[PDB]
């Protein structure tokens, strides 16, 4: 197609592959700070378990000591 | 000792005060009126300090403090055992900073050059002078001025930047620390520069002028020049220090209350 | 041990490190101008002037 | 009146535009011709000249554009979409790490997960635009000196995520805004007992302040031996002129020891190097190896005494007794 | 504390700065910013009886 | 680049976008009988 | 279509895909971090039980 | 009145206008959504008699 | 840039303008209809 | 560019926009009827 | 007329759009920001009902 | 650049000038109508 | 008048206009952060009920 | 396919994709090293019943 | 690099990544074993 | 295998080294950071004793 | 650089990786032995 002819698929491909990179793991990152898609921690929970409707914006206290390291 | 190409530049001619007296080299320094009077306060200074550190509790070298007068005493010359030390010893720092100018100002003007060491040093000079003359005089004391002790004058500047409950609102502070910044990041991209092209892939002939515009356009779209980068150092490394002056002569002789509230002026904007 | 502690440690080593580098800059001050000319014969600083270094250039 | 300070140009040149020695434009070119601006060649160069992009250069672009995004969006978040507020209080908004309870588990989006995602892209981009630098300079047969400097200020900027994680905790990592990072700087120094006496943190003053001096005295020295063609340092390097040996003369007669026009610039690069190098070891063993350096520096006989500005009985000692800070209150009483 | 209670939307803070309230709040007076300094309090639909 | 060579490119460009988009159809597919989402 | 050798469309078609980009994130990020369309949280939740 | 663009040329007056016009846009509508009455985002459900109105 | 050119560019520049501008009064209409601003 | 490049490209970015706006409309529906803002 | 041989209308033109529209903008936030005239927020009030300032 | 196109443009600028003015007017004279600042 | 030969017209105009300009945005400022002359607030009391400086 | 070595350097590719997946397993064993229920050099003897698992 | 070095290279990459692919296939299988994630 | 004669062998020895030198160091590092393998102090303890990460 | 120098490279390269790797695996196996990570 003539597009490519405008745009070399050289310079094209690094964008469009960095654009992915960053897409994907800004959702994958997203997906692990919420409540119910934090998998690596609760994935083995069923649907009906799952966490529903924690928006919550002080879901947790902000002010504490660091845990007992 | 002289350098191989040392010779032929040893002339006289060019001092600003003395002739053929005071126009001799004592090793590899050249000596001049202002080198006399340089040696004098920098023995009756050193000398000084160490007569504080025997009068104090300790020969530790970093505890060693040589105070200031108490506020009490409100510009006038204190007892030698209150502070008048200190005083004595600021005298004995500034001749000898304002003679280490001028004799560079002889040593510039014996080789033929222009007068910017002396007066880029000057910079320094008028941030130490603020220090302990001029803001401490706006302040009516003497008794303002930092200690004299390697970790000592640390705890005067904490005490101070605290006087004002969070010194890193001050605006001029935020302006200085920005010089600093990126005289450091520049400083390191100029010494990189000259020595990637003096010191080039192994193998390959050493570099050109042209290769540092080109390295410098490719990285950042632009390339400050060659003569550019030594003004640009320049700039950075004395306005910080004149920025540092600023910043340090407004906090009690201009503004009293803390830093954080100065932004008022910004919050109240009619729009 | 007790008194001996690990900031203490990383700022001899550092120390050590700077005065290694101290001297090599030092050897590097020496490329131009040396040796010294006195009275009394050649002379060399610590540390010692290094060998001679040679550039180069592209061909004409 | 005056000589000619060599501090500005009054009398500029145009000719073409310097495209630029060829290099491999295989994964990357060269963008723009080149333009002049003429209050730049005042001061410098006047060429805005062309830009290389290639594979690095794009990637953290789009990386730390996505880091920057993040961070505006939260602080546009935290005003609740006021523009007005967005602009005026701009410099004291922030983007907050995760409480201090989660330690270094994934905290909730609006409580951290933001911050950890900014985070992350931002040191991808800068990973990568190391990576385009190295690549700039055996691109035109350079030495990597300046990849190195970089990483010395990269290694600084990791160890404000290294300290927080081996102390442990996301809490204390450096927020996103203008007085917030200040704060953050005011408070892990308080924390820690006075950074004023962590010895690399003084180590690192004296280099930042060795930079400046080596700075203004290299800038003094060059301009003021630029009519004798000074500014040309490879030259002078390669071959000696009359403006090295004057700059030579002059610091060995002012100081009874000297540079040459080739060394100087390795006492610049190890200065601004040794700056952030020290500065990341010294916020390294903080809070894990020393917990308060003013207790450290008394140990090692670094705290100059002082007489005592007060005294206290042992019932006023055990009463001044405090309590460690905990737990915010999550109810509201009614009394 | 041994447990932790949410509270309510309008009890908390949209800047989570920890010196926000004596570099800026103590300062700042204008009431439209003081509004947006806390979230709003919320319902659903079938409460309202959409 | 020929209009040949643009030929060949899209072709093999449009294959692998679509086969990529099916894919990860694919995945919203698995992930929807874990855990929907709506 | 005239339009077109006022502008290159290079040029165009780049600060076009740019900008739209830019606009879709922002307004997804405005909706994930609000109450109503939390829909990484709320999405199962219906009409009337979503947040007003 | 078609002169102006002898004097101005047509692809800068263009590309000022749309930048112009987009960031007056932005900003429009960004002081409603940060507004009580105008939020739409969570109160657009709402009628016009239960909308929030400033204090008198 | 020519005098033709200049009125061809105008007479579509115009149009834009004043077709942009009846669309969003169309807008401010709706917005009214929901929630007026007087 | 010339005239008869532009015509051809304006096709293309005609239908190009066309798509993509149907796509958004379509999207559009689909959230009011699971969640409508007004 | 003779203005325009005085004064180049390029510059004075956009001197003029530019001075008028930051004017402008200042003008609107400078009421936005005030109480009587919040109009995003009390626009429906009547005048009676609009807030006054502090009086003597 | 000379006497005659000055004047041409006068017209225009002019005319612009007072139609700005009469629409500031309507403007001013709608917002008294609706919350008076004296 | 001989003025205009001593001074360029040209720029003693821009000069004026700017300083003239800078002087309204003054005194418009600083009347509106006053509190008798607020008038944006308190435009509509009348001159008996407008804030006064004590004593 | 094997066209696509032609319009990319396998030099260059072949080095970008070890940084590219040498970054990426660094990066997810961290993650789970970081978690509580994967944080296998404390707690990898645990059976799959006694490790931790997230709040319903 | 000709065409049939293109091929000749492409045959080892191919290998190179399926071995690598079926080794992480044993890697996570082996983990599922020991600690399910779903 | 001819993988060598389109990278060099040294430059590939230098960083497979500095790789392996460097990963070795990490992981000695984490180990000895840990509970359950800081074998400097606890490395005499039984299998039965050794710390074990939180069961649920 | 030749063909012959890659082949002797890499004869010494294969055993070198490999014998390294059946080491590791011992001292993994020790490892095993003292205290057991699974
Ligand atoms: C980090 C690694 C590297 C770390 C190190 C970095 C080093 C950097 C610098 C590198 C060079 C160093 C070597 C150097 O400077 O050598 C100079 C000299 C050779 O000089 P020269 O070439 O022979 O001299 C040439 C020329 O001057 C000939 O003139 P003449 O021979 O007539 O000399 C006349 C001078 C000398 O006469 C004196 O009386 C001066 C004595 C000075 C030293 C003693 C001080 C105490 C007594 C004071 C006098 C008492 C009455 C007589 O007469 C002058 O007037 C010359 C100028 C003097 C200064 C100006 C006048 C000051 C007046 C006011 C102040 C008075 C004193 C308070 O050689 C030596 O002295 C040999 C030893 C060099 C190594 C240093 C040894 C130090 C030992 C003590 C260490 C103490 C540590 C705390
Ligand atoms: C944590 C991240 C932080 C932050 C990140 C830190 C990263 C590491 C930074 C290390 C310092 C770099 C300094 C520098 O200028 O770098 C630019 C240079 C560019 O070189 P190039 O582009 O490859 O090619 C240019 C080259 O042709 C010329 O380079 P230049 O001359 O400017 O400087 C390079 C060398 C000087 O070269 C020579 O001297 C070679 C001359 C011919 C041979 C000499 C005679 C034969 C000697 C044989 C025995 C000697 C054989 C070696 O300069 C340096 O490498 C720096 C020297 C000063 C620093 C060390 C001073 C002593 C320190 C120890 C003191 C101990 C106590 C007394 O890049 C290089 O890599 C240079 C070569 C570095 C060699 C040392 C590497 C040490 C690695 C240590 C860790 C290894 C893993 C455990
Ligand atoms: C009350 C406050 C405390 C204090 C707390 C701290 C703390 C805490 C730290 C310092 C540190 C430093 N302090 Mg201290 N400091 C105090 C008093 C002082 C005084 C003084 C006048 O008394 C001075 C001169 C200094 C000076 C210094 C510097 C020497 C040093 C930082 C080096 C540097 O270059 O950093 C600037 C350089 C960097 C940050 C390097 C990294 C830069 C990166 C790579 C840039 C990327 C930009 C990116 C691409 C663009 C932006 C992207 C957007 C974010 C999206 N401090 C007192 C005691 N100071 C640091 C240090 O090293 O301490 C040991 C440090 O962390
Ligand atoms: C020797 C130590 C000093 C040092 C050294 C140093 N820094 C360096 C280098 C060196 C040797 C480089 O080679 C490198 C460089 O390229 O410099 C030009 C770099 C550099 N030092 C930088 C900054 C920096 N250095 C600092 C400090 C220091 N640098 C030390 C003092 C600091 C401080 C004091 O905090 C800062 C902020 C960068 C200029 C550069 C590294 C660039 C980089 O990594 O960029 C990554 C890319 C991004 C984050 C993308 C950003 C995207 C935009 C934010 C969005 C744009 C949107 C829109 C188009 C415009 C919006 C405008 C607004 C953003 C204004
Ligand atoms: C908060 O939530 C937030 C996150 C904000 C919500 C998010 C919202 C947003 C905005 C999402 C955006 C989504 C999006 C944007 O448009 C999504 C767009 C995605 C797209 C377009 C994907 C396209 C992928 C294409 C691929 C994989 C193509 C591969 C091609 C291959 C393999 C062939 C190449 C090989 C060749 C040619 C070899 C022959 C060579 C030959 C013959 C030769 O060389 O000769
Ligand atoms: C609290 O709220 C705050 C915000 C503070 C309150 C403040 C409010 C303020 C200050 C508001 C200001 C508003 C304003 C300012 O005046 C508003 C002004 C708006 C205006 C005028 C908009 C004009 C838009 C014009 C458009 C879209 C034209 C499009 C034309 C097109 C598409 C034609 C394309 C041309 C072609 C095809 C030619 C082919 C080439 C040819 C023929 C060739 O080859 O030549
Ligand atoms: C609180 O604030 C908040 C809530 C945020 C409110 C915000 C409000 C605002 C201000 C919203 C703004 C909306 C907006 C406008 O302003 C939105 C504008 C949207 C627009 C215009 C979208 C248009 C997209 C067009 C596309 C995708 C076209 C693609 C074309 C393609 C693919 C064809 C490619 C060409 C080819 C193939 C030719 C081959 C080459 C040939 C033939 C050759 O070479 O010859
Ligand atoms: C507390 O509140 C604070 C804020 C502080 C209090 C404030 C106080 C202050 C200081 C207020 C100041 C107000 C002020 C100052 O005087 C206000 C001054 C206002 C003025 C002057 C407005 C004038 C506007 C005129 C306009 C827009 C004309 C446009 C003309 C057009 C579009 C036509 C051009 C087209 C042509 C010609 C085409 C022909 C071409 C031809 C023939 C060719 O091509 O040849
Ligand atoms: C925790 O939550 C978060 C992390 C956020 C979740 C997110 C996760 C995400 C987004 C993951 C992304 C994964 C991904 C992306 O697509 C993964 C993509 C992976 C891929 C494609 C891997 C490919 C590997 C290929 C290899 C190893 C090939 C090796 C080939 C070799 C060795 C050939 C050697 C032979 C030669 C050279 C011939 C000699 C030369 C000869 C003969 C000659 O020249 O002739
Ligand atoms: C929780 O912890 C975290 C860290 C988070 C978890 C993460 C872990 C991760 C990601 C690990 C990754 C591991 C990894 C892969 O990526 C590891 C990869 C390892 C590999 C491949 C090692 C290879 C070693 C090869 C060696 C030693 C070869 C030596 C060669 C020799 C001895 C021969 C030399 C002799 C010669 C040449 C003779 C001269 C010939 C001449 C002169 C001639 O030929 O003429
Ligand atoms: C309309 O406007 C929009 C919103 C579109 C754009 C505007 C944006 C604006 C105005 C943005 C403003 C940004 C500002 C003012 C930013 C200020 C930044 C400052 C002052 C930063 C200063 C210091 C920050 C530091 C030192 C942060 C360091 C962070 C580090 C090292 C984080 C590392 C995190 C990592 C490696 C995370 C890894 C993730 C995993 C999961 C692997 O580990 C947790
Ligand atoms: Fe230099």
């Amino acid at each position: 197609h003539r597009i490519w002819l405008m745009f070399d698929p050289r310079r094209v491909m690094v964008a469009m592959v960095g654009f992915l990179a960053v897409l994907a793991l800004v959702i994958h990152f997203i997906l692990l700070s919420s409540q119910r898609y934090s998998w690596i921690e609760n994935g083995t929970l069923s649907a009906a378990q799952a966490p529903v409707g924690a928006s919550a914006p002080a879901a947790a206290a902000e002010m504490s000591p660091l845990p007992p390291g | 000792a002289m350098l191989s190409f040392e010779k032929k530049y040893r002339v006289r001619g060019g001092t600003l005060i003395g002739g053929d007296l005071f126009d001799f080299w004592f090793g590899p320094f050249y000596v001049g009126f202002f080198g006399v009077t340089t040696i004098f306060f920098v023995t009756l200074g050193t000398l000084l300090c160490v007569w504080g550190a025997a009068m104090g509790p300790t020969w530790n070298l970093w505890q060693i403090s040589i105070a200031p007068p108490d506020l009490k005493y409100g510009l006038g010359l204190a007892p030698l055992r209150e502070g008048g030390l200190w005083q004595i010893i600021t005298l004995c720092a500034l001749g000898a900073f304002g003679s280490w100018a001028l004799r560079q100002a002889e040593i510039s003007r014996k080789l033929g050059m222009g007068m910017h060491i002396p007066w880029a040093y000057g910079g320094a000079v008028l941030a130490y002078a603020t220090l302990v003359v001029i803001r401490p005089m706006l302040l009516g004391a003497w008794g303002h001025g930092f200690p004299y002790g390697i970790f000592s004058h640390l705890d005067w500047v904490s005490n101070v930047g605290y006087q004002y409950l969070h010194f890193h609102y001050n605006p001029a502070h935020m302006i200085a620390v920005t010089f600093f910044f990126t005289n450091c990041l520049a400083l390191a991209m100029h010494g990189s520069l000259i020595l990637s092209v003096t010191n080039p892939k192994k193998g390959t002939p050493v570099g050109t002028s042209e290769t540092e515009n080109v390295f410098f356009r490719d990285l950042l779209g632009y390339s400050i020049g060659a003569i550019g980068i030594h003004r640009l150092g320049l700039f950075l490394a004395v306005g910080a220090a004149v920025w540092s002056a600023i910043c340090i002569v407004i906090s009690g002789p201009f503004w009293t209350k803390g830093w954080p509230e100065w932004w008022n002026w910004w919050l109240n904007l009619p729009i | 041990m007790q008194y001996i502690d690990g900031a203490q440690i990383a700022l001899y080593a550092f120390w050590l490190f700077f005065f290694g580098l101290i001297i090599y800059i030092r050897r590097e001050d020496k490329r131009e101008g040396y040796p010294l000319e006195s009275p009394q014969g050649p002379r060399e600083g610590w540390p010692a002037m290094p060998e001679k270094k040679t550039y180069i250039h592209r061909p004409t | 009146m005056l000589e000619y300070q060599n501090l500005f140009t009054r009398v500029q040149v145009r000719t073409v535009p310097e495209a630029g020695i060829e290099i491999d434009e295989s994964t990357g070119t060269r963008y723009g011709t080149g333009t002049f601006s003429y209050l730049a060649g005042k001061f410098g160069d006047a060429q805005i000249g062309p830009i290389y992009l290639g594979w690095a250069g794009v990637l953290s672009l789009i990386f730390g554009f996505m880091a920057f995004e993040i961070i505006g969006l939260n602080m546009w978040a935290s005003v609740g979409w006021d523009p007005v507020e967005f602009i005026r209080q701009l410099p004291w908004l922030a983007l907050e790490p995760p409480p201090p309870q989660y330690g270094l588990r994934v905290p909730p989006l609006a409580q951290g997960g933001w911050y950890l995602m900014a985070g992350f892209f931002l040191t991808i981009s800068i990973l990568l635009w190391w990576v385009r630098v190295y690549r700039r300079a055996r691109a035109l047969n350079m030495g990597t000196h300046l990849p190195w400097a970089f990483a010395s200020a990269i290694f600084l900027y990791s160890t404000f995520f290294f300290q927080p994680l081996l102390v442990g905790s996301w809490s204390e990592m450096v927020p996103f805004g203008i007085f917030p990072h200040l704060d953050w700087t005011s408070a892990f120094s308080i924390r820690y007992g006075n950074l004023y006496y962590n010895p690399f943190h003084a180590l690192s003053i004296a280099f930042l302040y060795g930079s400046a001096v080596l700075f203004a005295m290299h800038g003094a020295t060059i301009l003021a031996v630029a009519r004798l063609g000074g500014e040309r340092e490879i030259e002078q390097i390669t071959d000696r002129g009359t403006a090295a040996e004057r700059s030579m003369l002059f610091w060995r007669w002012t100081m009874g020891f000297n540079a040459t026009m080739e060394s100087i610039h390795r006492w610049s690069w190890w200065f601004a190097v040794l700056t952030t190098f020290s500065g990341g070891i010294g916020i390294l063993l903080t809070g894990t190896v020393v917990d308060n350096w003013y207790l450290w520096g008394v140990k090692h006989g670094l705290v100059a005494p002082y007489p005592a500005q007060n005294t206290l009985t042992e019932e006023q000692q055990q009463l001044l007794r405090g309590r460690y800070q905990g737990t915010a209150p999550d109810s509201f009483p009614s009394y | 504390g041994s447990s932790y209670t949410v509270p309510a939307p309008e009890h908390t803070r949209r800047m989570r700065g920890i010196m926000i309230q004596s570099t800026l709040w103590s300062i700042d007076g204008k009431r439209s910013a003081r509004e947006r300094r806390h979230y709003r309090p919320q319902t659903t639909g079938a409460a309202l009886g959409q | 680049m020929t209009e040949d060579e643009a030929r060949r490119f899209h072709g093999y460009f449009v294959t692998g976008t679509l086969g990529y988009i099916i894919v990860a159809a694919v995945a919203h597919f698995l992930a929807w009988q874990w855990r929907p989402w709506f």
